[PDB]
């Protein structure tokens, strides 16, 4: 129950949700339909300080998708500069790989993501 | 625009995960993928523009690219 | 493909600084500049696919897009 | 006369007519109609071995197009690693910035090739 909320609220960069739905001790690493995690979800849709919570409450920062991207190879994909950097502060493994080996600066420099590029150099 | 660009639309995010078309993003613009990249649903879709750029397909596969018909 | 990728076409490369429609190149990929960027002859055409990605405008600028058409 | 000539060989891909017509003194900074020169059009069309001669010849390689773009930005831009490493051989100026203050190593990013844009990015 409390799992797909916490997904959701992660899609839909609902903090206060996030924040009372981890209070009530709900699944941080909870899997979606998909396979996913609040954290991948809330890097997807580019919600920060979600990602700042989720992290603080133990977030597996190296969690995988259907092809291995990780939180960070997904911020990478994006453009997502900051919650790169905070994935960094917090763990990502900078040398992890997907399914096609590629690491996340691979895939910066293939969306022309200059500065992300250059903080995984 | 500080957030992302759908052609002219300022948007807030583009549709790596979910919605159609899929799209990849290219220096904070959302473009489409190719039309016969199947839509995935627990990673993005593709990579680029084009047809040897899809994660799977949603029709034929002609090593390397998705096509309609083989 | 050991040459360049224009869809499925392998060719000997794509159309930056003569031909139409003229193209930007990504991942050895021939891919078309924004019908709204002027051809150039001295350059590059456009960086990208997008209507913001022109050198210089066919018809209108609406800053930062290339236009048809003001509004 | 020579120039329009070493224009013409460099843009055909033609090494033979490129080496002669520098023997017989063309101007290896010779400008066409458009201001551009040898060495950028050798680039442009993909011809190392014509790159490598016009460069041992003292073709200019800051010479710049309509927006600024040295050889080393369309290299960059086209995704010709091989012809970059050669132009960096050469004296390229990595900083220069086009008209939009772009350099080679932007254009790199933009073009989305990984191994020239780690060349230029340790520089």
């Amino acid at each position: 129950d409390l799992g797909k909320k916490l997904l959701e609220a992660a899609r839909a960069g609902q903090d206060d949700e996030v924040r009372i739905l981890m209070a009530n001790g709900a699944d941080v690493n909870a899997k979606d339909e998909y396979g996913l995690t609040p954290l991948y979800l809330a890097t997807a849709h580019g919600h920060l300080e979600i990602v700042e919570v989720l992290l603080k409450n133990g977030a597996d920062v190296n969690a995988v998708d259907a092809i291995g991207f990780t939180p960070l190879h997904l911020a990478a994909f994006i453009g997502h500069l900051e919650i790169a950097e905070v994935l960094l502060k917090h763990g990502a493994d900078v040398n992890a790989q997907d399914k096609f080996g590629k690491t996340a600066f691979d895939i910066s420099i293939g969306n022309g993501n200059e500065d992300l590029a250059e903080i995984l150099q | 625009c500080s957030q992302f660009l759908r052609g002219q639309e300022c948007v807030e995010e583009c549709r790596v995960l979910q919605g159609l078309p899929r799209e990849y993003v290219n220096a904070r613009h959302c473009l489409p993928c190719h039309p016969e990249c199947q839509p995935q649903d627990g990673s993005v879709t593709c990579f680029g523009p084009e047809a040897d750029q899809c994660v799977a397909c949603a029709h034929y596969k002609d090593p390397p690219f998705c096509v309609a018909r083989c």
